[PDB]
């Protein structure tokens, strides 16, 4: 999949790194678009990787 | 009975909130939503704010007549 995405806040201050493999774990913590890109590849998903 | 919440939501006049840096006024703006919220409900709120409204009422009808 790749590097993966990152959380922050308003603030600046925190951000929180995610790998490939947890992002169905956050889920819709992000934005619509990459739910609506993500949730049909879950059918194919594994855990690191895209089939 | 001055626990508990009355039905009223709030009897105490409270001010605008200011603007806020992400720092700390998040974090003092939130706790005094919090708290305020919490408290504006309360029945002992209710005897505060007759309190505040009608001693003002006599404190200006002091000077008035």
């Amino acid at each position: 999949l790749g590097q993966g995405i990152r959380l922050s806040n308003k603030r600046k201050t925190k951000e929180v790194i995610i790998k490939a493999e947890k992002m169905g774990k956050y889920k819709n913590l992000m934005r619509e678009e990459y739910k609506n890109l993500f949730e049909p590849l879950e059918k194919y998903i594994q855990k690191d990787v895209c089939f | 009975w001055a626990i508990k919440d009355s039905d009223l939501t709030g009897w105490v006049p409270m001010a605008e909130y200011p603007p806020a840096d992400n720092e700390l006024e998040d974090y003092a703006e939130h706790l005094n939503k919090t708290m305020e919220g919490v408290l504006q409900g309360t029945n002992c709120a209710r005897e505060m704010g007759k309190c505040i409204l009608t001693v003002g009422a006599l404190m200006t009808e002091c000077r008035l007549f």
